[PDB]
RNA sequence: AAUUCCUUGUCGGGUAAGUUCCGACCUGCACGAAUGGCGUAAUGAUGGCCAGGCUGUCUCCACCCGAGACUCAGUGAAAUU
RNA sequence: GCUCGCCGGAAGACCAAGGGUUCCUGUCCAACGUUAAUCGGGGCAGGGUGAGUCGACCCCUAAGGCGAGGCCGAAAGGCGUAGUCGAUGGGAAACAGGUUAAUAUUCCUGUACUUGGUGUUACUGCGAAGGGGGGACGGAGAAGGCUAUGUUGGCCGGGCGACGGUUGUCCCGGUUUAAGCGUGUAGGCUGGUUUUCCAGGCAAAUCCGGAAAAUCAAGGCUGAGGCGUGAUGACGAGGCACUACGGUGCUGAAGCAACAAAUGCCCUGCUUCCAGGAAAAGCCUCUAAGCAUCAGGUAACAUCAAAUCGUACCCCAAACCGACACAGGUGGUCAGGUAGAGAAUACCAAGGCGCUUGAGAGAACUCGGGUGAAGGAACUAGGCAAAAUGGUGCCGUAACUUCGGGAGAAGGCACGCUGAUAUGUAGGUGAGGUCCCUCGCGGAUGGAGCUGAAAUCAGUCGAAGAUACCAGCUGGCUGCAACUGUUUAUUAAAAACACAGCACUGUGCAAACACGAAAGUGGACGUAUACGGUGUGACGCCUGCCCGGUGCCGGAAGGUUAAUU
RNA sequence: AGGACCGAACCGACUAAUGUUGAAAAAUUAGCGGAUGACUUGUGGCUGGGGGUGAAAGGCCAAUCAAACCGGGAGAUAGCU
């Protein structure tokens, strides 16, 4: 049975790439959240 | 001619079809042609604005020549065409100086014939002329709303308008629909009418050519719940309301025109 | 009657015996003409009824071929209390 | 190591997506592996991915995204022009053989090809963010000509039999070779050359389009395969020396013909139909502003350059998506033999596997199967389940009907093997010879060889000849929906939803209507034979009476009535 | 010629048995329907929560739908256990 995750490289970065969330003001709110947490990663880049 | 399918299998016993030998068999002229990209019935926002649009066949766009304000040099058409984006047909005109454009094709207009427009121009069919110079009580197609602006009435497969009466920069014309409108005495037209008027003979015969348009099929609206449309549903099939539209009008004899800009150009409306 | 409460209405057909099925009758509790009425060849993994062929479905169960169940060695769960 | 069993349109082979060292070698057995473990996709250490031609990058664009000015909006922000991004599509160039424990069209041997920079020489009208050509396109169907590939004969090497026969019409194996260059065939499309003139292609034009004469019909373009060369080469069954029996050097015969034949190629072709079938650049041409003894353009020769990143391994699965070494899911390419209509089915080749707990016993009962005396639906809510029918040819076939159907209606007869007609028939293929010729890959005649259905007659074996796998049960009456289709992913597939057809009603274009505080967009590059909404639901015969109530469409005297004054 | 006929690949899900701490949070085995079209499939794109899409079941929108998920108002209120 074909189930929900079906992974795909080029739809990930396009979706939550480092660049997607630098184009919009509520995108780069995520990445201000992240940093003060202190996260190790702060996207799906790599 | 009309001809009729025989019943070698269901879904062709009621089939009527429409089929004219003249018509040429090859590919367009290309210079004049545009591609066509289909829409869905979705504007820019992605939102279905008009419902049961949507596949078809591909389509290429043909440049019609609707101004037609070449005036002065004769010219000869050269052949019939079939034009999937109007239900009337077109004719391939080629000018004395040597220029090509397409024009709708009227009632009695065949390969070899000689058409002109402007002024000058005779009292022919396929001929255009402003419709000051045109004798009232005659019968025209591809009426201009404004000079200039190109021909926007009695465009379909048969339909026609004619003229009805002159007194100063105005004449008055009655419309396929009965409506009596009143017009500028400077708009040009062209003499004739639009001659393909088999086409409301046709018959489908099956749901699969409705598909082929591209009309996508239509839910009725007692069949669906309260909450999605007035009508809504119940125990069986009560329809116990008058009837509405979506969104709650009437539709049933309701009038909607509410312009009021111009309403000094109709006379007659309709009925 | 996909509609009839009284009801297994009454008569005829099919069965040794038919509250279902088919054909008539009209007392239509409470059918009816585009929220359509009455017919209709072909089509349907659609509802009801009757025949031929065929059989372990049954009268009534018997034997046989394989995988578990049982015994020995290794590993080693669960609900509940 | 020798036997046995299973898959073989895969359970074989090569990739994309995804994963990220699982790849090769040495060494170890705590934990991990549903048991043991010397073994492992496990622990530890070392080693392994070589490109001007393959892919990415790069040039060009589709749906769509972003968007200088600009238009609009309390703020945030929305839409969009010039532009700039975006493949799932278009755009130059390499083949065969050999080699490593692990990589190769990337390394080595042999033989090729493409695009640029510079120099020399010869001859010269060069120039674009502009014009034209080209690139450039659908479904179905029908043939003809070919190849991949297979079978048989010939040729070459080897063999004479564990038990009767086997020197022959006997047995086993092999019989392979590319790109490139030259030749331009089967076949497809189109009439050429010269001169003069012109309201068109935003200006120009020798180019494209149009008009009028003259003169000839051979002009051109496209094009599978075959043949020659490449090749005195490479490969090659088996022998013979090394050979830690893991494997290496050397040597090496024959290498042809006929027949059958694709879903692949000629074919982006041909015929036909209605629903009428992308864009841009590379490429080929024409000139403007300019520059002209310069600069540039065409051809030959020489020389230099072609960077950077990916390349291991799995990839219908133990390595990807399912918490697992999980009877699940996952796109493209390759397609051998016998029987067969077939990519169905049965048995096999190349190749790959026996699925990570075993050994005994032969109770009840449960699960998956085989056979059955006499009766044959008496079972049960119900013939649920099971049993049964099953192929090809010929004969034959009802009511009803929209004349197409119903229909494979129902039912009946014949099927193996051997010989003859005919030492292999009808048919297909086709050499030599002969003849012709625009002498070429040509035409006519000619028939050797090869391949090969079906039918009739006679004989013969068994209980049974469509013998296995494979492979329709049939008929009569009736309700509902016309029909093919669609639906509650995971208890409902239907009489429910769609449907062609029919009717009412709205809408004259800046259309009605819909998404949006707005700009704007869809409807539509459409125009009443058009578009939106509502009910009914093929077709045939038909669709009666009622306008008091509610709604809608008109009318207008009189009564009543808001802000304002 | 055909939303034509028989039947594999491919796409579907009408009947029965097994399984129900399953091999599997919807499968397996034997039969079954469509199979040139209103057909099926790979890659990328667009529509966002009182909103989308819907050949119309209140169906589907990441194993969740008569109003998705995450954080916040928040220690909402609970004459009831």
């Amino acid at each position: 049975m074909k189930r929900t995750f079906q992974p795909s490289v080029l739809k990930r970065n396009r979706s939550h790439g480092f660049r997607a969330r630098m184009a919009t003001k509520n995108g780069r709110q995520v990445l201000a959240r992240r940093r003060a947490k202190g996260r190790a990663r702060l996207t799906v880049s790599k | 001619a009309v001809v009729k399918c025989k019943p070698t299998s269901p879904g062709r016993r009621h089939v009527v079809k429409v089929v004219n030998p003249e018509l040429h068999k090859g590919k367009p002229f290309a210079p004049l042609l545009e591609k066509n990209s289909k829409s869905g019935g979705r504007n820019n926002n992605g939102r279905i604005t008009t419902r049961h649009i949507g596949g078809g066949h591909k389509q290429a766009y043909r440049i019609v020549d609707f101004k037609r304000n070449k005036d002065g040099i004769p010219a000869v058409v050269e052949r019939l065409e079939y034009d999937p984006n109007r239900s009337a047909n077109i004719a391939l005109v080629l000018y004395k100086d040597g220029e090509r454009r397409y024009i709708l094709a009227p009632k009695g207009l065949k390969a070899g014939d000689q058409i002109q427009s402007g002024v000058d121009a005779a009292i022919k069919p396929g001929n255009t002329l402003p419709m000051r110079n045109i004798p009232v009580g005659s019968t025209v197609h591809n009426v201009e709303m404004k000079p200039g602006k190109g021909g926007q009435l009695a465009r379909s497969a048969g339909t026609y308008v004619q003229i009805v009466a002159r007194d100063g920069a105005y004449v008055t014309l009655r419309l396929r629909s009965g409506e009596m409108r009143k017009v500028e005495a400077d708009c040009r037209a062209t003499l004739g009418e639009v001659g393909n008027a088999e086409h409301m003979l046709r018959v489908l015969g099956k749901a699969g050519a409705a598909r082929w348009r591209g009309v996508r099929p239509t839910v009725r609206g007692t069949a669906m719940n309260p909450v999605d449309h007035p009508h809504g549903g119940g125990e069986g099939r009560n329809f116990g309301k008058h009837p509405v539209t979506p969104w709650g009008v009437q539709t049933k004899g309701k009038k909607t025109r509410s312009n009021k800009r111009t309403d000094k150009f109709i006379v007659r409306r309709r009925s």
